[PDB]
RNA sequence: GGCUCUUUUCAGAGCC
RNA sequence: GGCUCUUUUCAGAGCC
C-alpha cells in the first residue's frame, strides 16, 4: 500500500542521500563497512537501500516488540502475629516498588515508603521479628493512601501505561487479592484498576522451569538459580530485589513474563496464557467511597 | 557532623556544533539523573528524558554523530521547563532535602554554571537555588588522586581505575552511570566527596574544603523570570 | 499457527536436550558463554530456549537473498559474420551455464559445452578472432539437443524448479529471445517452456541503478560497479561468469532481481513489474517438431 | 607429463556413537563434492547430497550434535546407490577422465578406504574402480610441511596457512570447502598435489611418488555385487 | 536521455 | 506429583 509513516520518512532519506557527493558517500559507506567501490549512482542506490533494509527493519521489531517494557515489582509487608491466626485483620506497613526496565534488564527504581495502620496500630512482637520494622517506623509514617498516591505519582512520572507497557509483579497472589485488597476496603478507597491483574512470578516459575508449587518459595526460587538472598530477608523492599534478580534471570532465559492473575468480584481469578499480552491501564489514584 | 545520605549525578547533553566554538548558545537535549545511596553505594533510581530545544530545533550532524541523540527523539520531547519539574518532582518524591542530606554532582562544572545557567535564561526560569552548589568530580578526583585537570576526562578517570566504559559515551545516561561509578570507587577509596563548586551572582567560585559537610535545600520548580 | 516445519525441528531438538545429563548441559552451555549455573531443570530450559531462538532467528533470513534459490545464468555464443549482416543465420555454438546459488552467493556450478553447427558449419574469421573459439572445437561439438539434453541433465541434478525455485538470467534479451529462439527452429525443437521467461540484468542493472539503456553493456556495467573483466572478453563461460559477479553485487545492494521478459508467440514482451514473483518450472528437454 | 586438470574433494559423514567404537559399521549420511579446476584454482561445482542409511536408519544423538545433521535430513534422503548415481552423472557432465585428467582427493584414508568401502558392501555394489586411488591431503600436507600426522587435523592445518574453519565443522560440505582451501594453498605454495594412497584387493597401500603422474579412470556407477 | 504510472511526489516503480 | 489444552505430540502452553 505504500501509505505507512515510514515510507515518507525514506523519502526525505533518499532525497538527502540524492544531494550526498562522490566524496561524501564513500566516507558514510565504509562507516557501515559497505564496500565503497563504484561511480555515483551505484554508491548511491547502495546507501539509500541500506537506510532502507534499516528504517523498515526497525519499524518491522518496534509492532513486533508488544511485550512490556516495564515490570513493575511490588512486595507489601503488613501487620501479623505470631501462628497467622484467622480473623486477624491485615494493614500494609511497608509498600516497596522495584522498577524493572524488561529491554535493559537493569533496575530503573527503587522506592520504599512505609504505612502507619490505623486498625492494629501497635505492632506485633513477631510481627517485628520476621518483617525487621520497629515501632517506631511506622509511627512516624504516612497512611496508605498518602502512600499509594506518592506510589502512583511515581509510576505517572515514568510514563507507566501512558509511554510505555508495564505489568505488576508479585511473589505470590497475596500481595493484590489479599493485602491491597483488604487495605483498600480498610481505607475505603475503591480498588485501583491498575492493580485489577498482575504477574505472579511462582506461577511464571513453576510453568517455565517445570517444578511444583511447594518449590516456589522465594528463598529456594533463587537456591534453584544458583543465587543466595541478597539484603535482609522478610524486608519488603529486599524481597522485592530479590524477585526481580528472578525476574530479570528468567527473561534472560526467554520467558516471557505475562499476566496470569486478576480480581474480579473480590475473587482471585487465573488469567488465560493464550490471550494477547495486554499492558495494564496508566495508574490513577482511587476516589473514597 | 555526618555526611550526605544521596549523591545525584547529572550529565546534560546539549546541542553543539563541530569544534565547540566558544561563545556558542547551548541548549539541553537530554537531562540524565542517577540517584546514589552514599551508604550501600547503589544507585536507586536512574530517569533519563530528551529536552526538546526551541532556538536551535534542529540538532546538526555533528551532534546527532556526538551524543548519539536522534532529531526524532528532541522532537518528541517535552521542552525543558517540563522536563525539569518532572526532575524535581523524583527528587521530592525521594525526599531529598526534607528528610535525606543531598548533593548534585557533575563531571565537570559546565553541567550547571554553563549547561543549566543558559537554559534556564532560554526558557525564562530563574536559576533553580538547589543547583547552586555541586560536587564537581574532576576536582575532587584531580585532587585525591593528585593529578593535573588534562587527566581527568571521563575516559581516562575510569582507565586510571581500571574500568571501561559502559554502553554508548556522550549519551548523558550511559555518562551519568559511568561517572557514579567513578562516585562509587572513589567513596570506597576513602575521598569523601563534598560539594567544592558553586555560583554566585553567575560567577563560577570554588567551595571550601574545610567548610563542613552542608547539604542543599530541597529542590523547588523555580517561577518564571 | 506453529503449522510452520521449523516447530516440528525445535521439537526433535528439545527431546533431544531433555535427554542431556547436567554435564552435559553445562558443557554446552558454556560452549555458547550462556550461564551455567542453576539446576537441571533451569539448565535444560535455558538451552532449549537458546536453540529455539537460533533456528528462528536463522529461518527469517531474507536480506541480501533471492526469492528464487538459484539464478542459472546463460551466455549463449552464436556464429557471426563481420559487420553483422541482417540475414545471416545464426547458431549457438557455445552453451555455458553458471548455476548462483542465491543464498550463499557463491556459483555452485559452472558448466561449458561447445556446439556443432549444421547450416553455417564453418566458423568465420571474424567469429574466431570475437569468441575465441576454434574450428577444431565446433568439429569435436556435439549437435544441439545434445547439449541442451546435458544442461537440462544438470538443472535436473540441482532440482531446479522441483525442490528448489530459480531463472534464468541473461545479459540483453539476445540470448533467449533471438538465438535460442532461432537455434530451435533450425534444430526443430519445440521452445522450451522453462526459457519462455527470465531475467534480463540490463532492464534490472537498468532501472536499478538509475542509468540509461545504452549504459548497459556487459563491460560498461562492470566498470560501473568498481570491477574489472575477470577472463576473456565475447566468451560465453566467462561472460556468464562476469554476469554472476553483477547479479551477486546487486543481490548485495538488495535488487530483487525478478523475472522481467517473457516470450510469446515469438514476440518478446515485458513481464510486468506488479505481478507476484514466479518461478521457472522443472526444465524438460523439448520435443521436435 | 601433465598435472590434474581437476580435484574432485570428498568428505563422506557417516552414522556415529560416543568415543567412536572401532568395530562399528558407518554409513554414509552425507555425500559432498567440490571440483577444483587446478589451472584456475577456482572452485567450478558444489555439489552436496544426503544419504538415507538403510541399516541405522535411527541417526544418534551424538550424529546429529556432530554432523549437524538432523533425522529429517536423512529421512527425505536417497539411498547410496541412488547418491553415487548422482555424483557420478555430475562427473561424466564435467567429463572428467574423458576430456579432463582428474584426481579424487580427501582428509585422511578413511573417507574412501573405509567409509566408501564398507557403504559399497552395504549398499550390495561393486568397488567402483575409479575410487582407488586417490590423494590424501594429511599425507601431503604433513610431507609438504614436515609436520607428524598428529598435527595435521583439518583444524590444525587451516591454523598453520593462516586460516579460520569457514562454516560449520563436520558438515560435509563445508569440511571439503575447508579442504578445497588447503588444496589451493598448498597448489600456491608449489607442492604438486600427486595420489599418494591406494586400495588393493581391499587393503590400503601407499602410491609410490616416484610413480608417473597416472590419471583417474573416467566414473562410472558400479554393478551390483 | 525520451516517456508512463504511484500521497515513498525533495520520493518510488516501470516502459521503448 | 495430580490433571487439562495443543500436528512444537521423543514436544509445547497452562491449571489446582
Ligand atoms: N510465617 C508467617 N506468619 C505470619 N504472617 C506471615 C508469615 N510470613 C509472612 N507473613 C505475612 O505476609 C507479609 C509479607 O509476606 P512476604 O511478602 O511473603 O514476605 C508479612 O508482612 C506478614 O504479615
Ligand atoms: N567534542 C565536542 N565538541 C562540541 N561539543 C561538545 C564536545 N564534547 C561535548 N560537547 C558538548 O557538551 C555536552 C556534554 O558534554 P560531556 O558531558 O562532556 O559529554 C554535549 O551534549 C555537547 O553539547
Ligand atoms: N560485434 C558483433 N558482431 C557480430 N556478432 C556479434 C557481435 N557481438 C556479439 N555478436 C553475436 O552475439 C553472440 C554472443 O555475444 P554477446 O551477445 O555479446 O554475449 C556472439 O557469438 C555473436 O554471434
Ligand atoms: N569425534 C568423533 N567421534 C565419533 N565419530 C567421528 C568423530 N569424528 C569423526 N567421526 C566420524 O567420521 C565422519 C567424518 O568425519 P571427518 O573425519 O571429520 O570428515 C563423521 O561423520 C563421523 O561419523
Ligand atoms: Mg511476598
Ligand atoms: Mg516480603
Ligand atoms: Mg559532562
Ligand atoms: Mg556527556
Ligand atoms: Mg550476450
Ligand atoms: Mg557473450
Ligand atoms: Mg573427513
Ligand atoms: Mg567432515
Amino acid at each position: 500500500d505504500f501509505s505507512d509513516p515510514v515510507y515518507k520518512e525514506i523519502a526525505i532519506t533518499n532525497g538527502c542521500i540524492n544531494r550526498m557527493s562522490k566524496e561524501e558517500l564513500r566516507a558514510k559507506l565504509s562507516e557501515f563497512k559497505l564496500e565503497t567501490r563504484g561511480v555515483k549512482d551505484v554508491l548511491k542506490k547502495r546507501l539509500k537501500n541500506y537506510y532502507k533494509k534499516q528504517k523498515l527493519m526497525l519499524k518491522e521489531s518496534n509492532f513486533a516488540d508488544s511485550y512490556y517494557d516495564y515490570i513493575c515489582i511490588i512486595d507489601f509487608e503488613a501487620t501479623c502475629e505470631e501462628g497467622n491466626p484467622p480473623e486477624f485483620v491485615h494493614e500494609i506497613i511497608e509498600f516497596p516498588v522495584v522498577l524493572l526496565n524488561t529491554h535493559t534488564l537493569e533496575i530503573e527504581d527503587t522506592f520504599q515508603q512505609y504505612v502507619r495502620p490505623e486498625i492494629n496500630t501497635q505492632l506485633s512482637d513477631f510481627c517485628i521479628s520476621l518483617t525487621g520494622i520497629t515501632q517506631d517506623q511506622v509511627d512516624r509514617a504516612d497512611t496508605f493512601p498518602q502512600v499509594l498516591k506518592k506510589v502512583i505519582d511515581l509510576m505517572k512520572l515514568k510514563e507507566l501505561g501512558t509511554k510505555y507497557k508495564y505489568s505488576l509483579l508479585t511473589d505470590g497472589s497475596w500481595d493484590m487479592s489479599k493485602f491491597l485488597n483488604i487495605q483498600c476496603q480498610l481505607s475505603r478507597l475503591k480498588y485501583p484498576p491498575f492493580a485489577k491483574k498482575w504477574i505472579n512470578i511462582r506461577k511464571s516459575y513453576g510453568n517455565f522451569y517445570k517444578v511444583p508449587r511447594s518449590q516456589t518459595k522465594l528463598t529456594i526460587m533463587l537456591e534453584k538459580l544458583g543465587m543466595d538472598y541478597d539484603g535482609r530477608p522478610n524486608c519488603g523492599l529486599d524481597d522485592s530485589k530479590n524477585i526481580a534478580r528472578i525476574a530479570v534471570r528468567m527473561l534472560q532465559d526467554g520467558c516471557e513474563l505475562r499476566i496470569n492473575e486478576k480480581m474480579h468480584a473480590g475473587q482471585l481469578m487465573s488469567v488465560s496464557s493464550s490471550l494477547p499480552i495486554e499492558g495494564t491501564p496508566p495508574p490513577q489514584m482511587p476516589h473514597f467511597r | 557532623d555526618s555526611y550526605y545520605d544521596y549523591i545525584c549525578i547529572i550529565d546534560f547533553e546539549a546541542t553543539c556544533e563541530e569544534g565547540n566554538p566558544p561563545e556558542f548558545v547551548h541548549e539541553i537535549i537530554e537531562f540524565p539523573v542517577v540517584l546514589l545511596n552514599t551508604h550501600t553505594l547503589e544507585i536507586e533510581d536512574t530517569f533519563q528524558q530528551y529536552v526538546r530545544p526551541e532556538i536551535n530545533t534542529q540538532l546538526s550532524d555533528f551532534c546527532i554523530s556526538l551524543t548519539g541523540i536522534t532529531q526524532d527523539q528532541v522532537d518528541r520531547a517535552d521542552t525543558f521547563p517540563q522536563v525539569l519539574k518532572k526532575v524535581i518532582d523524583l527528587m521530592k518524591l525521594k525526599e531529598l532535602g526534607t528528610k535525606y542530606k543531598y548533593s548534585l554532582l557533575t563531571d565537570g562544572s559546565w553541567d550547571m554554571s554553563k549547561f543549566l545557567n543558559i537554559q534556564c535564561q532560554l526558557s525564562r526560569l530563574k536559576y533553580p537555588p538547589f543547583a547552586k552548589k555541586w560536587i564537581n568530580i574532576r576536582k575532587s578526583y584531580g585532587n585525591f588522586y593528585k593529578v593535573p585537570r588534562s587527566q581527568t576526562k571521563l575516559t581516562i578517570m575510569l582507565e586510571k581505575l581500571g574500568m571501561d566504559y559502559d554502553g554508548r559515551p556522550n549519551c548523558g545516561l550511559d555518562d551519568s552511570k559511568n561517572i557514579a561509578r567513578i562516585a562509587v570507587r572513589m567513596l570506597q577509596d576513602g575521598c569523601e566527596l563534598r560539594i567544592n563548586e558553586k555560583m554566585h551572582a553567575g560567577q563560577l567560585m570554588s567551595v571550601s574544603s574545610s567548610l563542613p559537610i552542608e547539604g542543599t535545600p530541597p529542590p523547588q520548580m523555580p517561577h518564571f523570570r
